[PDB]
């Protein structure tokens, strides 16, 4: 049914918690990387780095 | 660096050596029309390829309404605190993450990176 | 060896190995024209060049007026542990000998040789 795909109140603020802090993080890397403070790895483009820990994010 | 037009058939005045004062002279291949070289130099090959867009971009970007702006970095030349700012979109894309400005203010222009 | 161990001895035979031109190494080129080798077109190069010129050999036939001034990159100079005497002996060495090389000292923070 559809009481089998609904969760209690306290999951819901949980999951509302990981994703503000994932959202951050992101907006962190952005701006550290508009001011050319990422140092590519070997074998990687500047823009695979950025993406690559976006990603991992 | 530049080029050299013909003054009679208005063509590309081409360079040669004369083996008597050790000066570069172009020439034309259409007359003989002559001349001396102030520069001495032809040729140049630029690979590192480093221009700085900042001599390519125009100031009336800051009329384009899909553009963000800011208001923390103000102007220098007229002290207006609203920019727009955007990337290098062109080639050279191996590490462009810069983030060119443009002032917004009325025929100000002003353009920097940081 | 212990190169499958140390990243050093590793990164350096990665260096050996891979392909590597020489516009990967320039920075700009310019061809001058120098009808003589004390005329000096470009204002600072005097002072190598000169050094060579108290010690002046080869100038059997004339000296060309036409030059040719190459600059490199010292950053991927070093990354695969070049330095431009190798370069120097082996553009010659394998082309012929109707070239002919001076060059600067690394001290000297951009690297040209003019040919
Ligand atoms: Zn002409
Ligand atoms: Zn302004």
């Amino acid at each position: 049914g559809i009481g089998d795909s609904i969760a209690d109140s306290k999951t819901y603020q949980d999951i509302q918690n990981t994703i503000k802090k994932a959202k951050q993080d992101v907006i962190e890397v952005i701006e550290k990387a508009h001011n050319n403070e990422l140092e590519p790895t070997p074998g990687n483009t500047l823009r695979q780095t950025f993406e690559n820990q976006v990603n991992r994010i | 660096v530049g080029i050299r037009f013909c003054q009679e058939c208005n063509n590309m005045l081409y360079p040669k050596e004369d083996k008597e004062n050790r000066i570069l002279l172009y020439a034309c291949r259409n007359c003989d029309y002559q001349q001396e070289a102030d520069n001495s130099c032809i040729y140049v090959n630029k690979i590192t390829h480093e221009v700085d867009e900042l001599t390519q971009i125009i100031a009336d970007v800051s009329q384009d309404p899909t553009l963000p702006r800011t208001e923390d970095h103000p102007c220098q030349k007229c002290g207006h605190k609203e920019a727009v700012f955007f990337q290098s979109h062109s080639a050279r894309a191996e590490d462009a993450m810069r983030l060119y400005y443009v002032c917004t203010a009325p025929h100000c222009g002003h353009r920097w990176t940081e | 060896g212990q190169s499958a161990r140390d990243a050093e001895r590793a990164k350096d035979i990665l260096c050996r190995l891979e392909h590597t031109t020489l516009r990967k190494v320039t920075a700009n080129t310019a061809i001058y024209y120098d009808p003589n080798p004390q005329s000096t077109v470009v204002a600072e190069d005097q002072e190598w060049v000169n050094v060579y010129y108290e010690m002046p050999d080869f100038d059997v036939a004339r000296i060309s007026p036409w030059l040719l001034r190459v600059e490199l990159d010292r950053k991927h100079m070093t990354d695969r542990k070049l330095t431009m005497e190798q370069i120097a002996e082996k553009i010659n060495a394998g082309f012929g000998d109707d070239l002919n090389c001076i060059f600067n000292d690394d001290n000297a923070e951009k690297l040209v040789l003019r040919i």
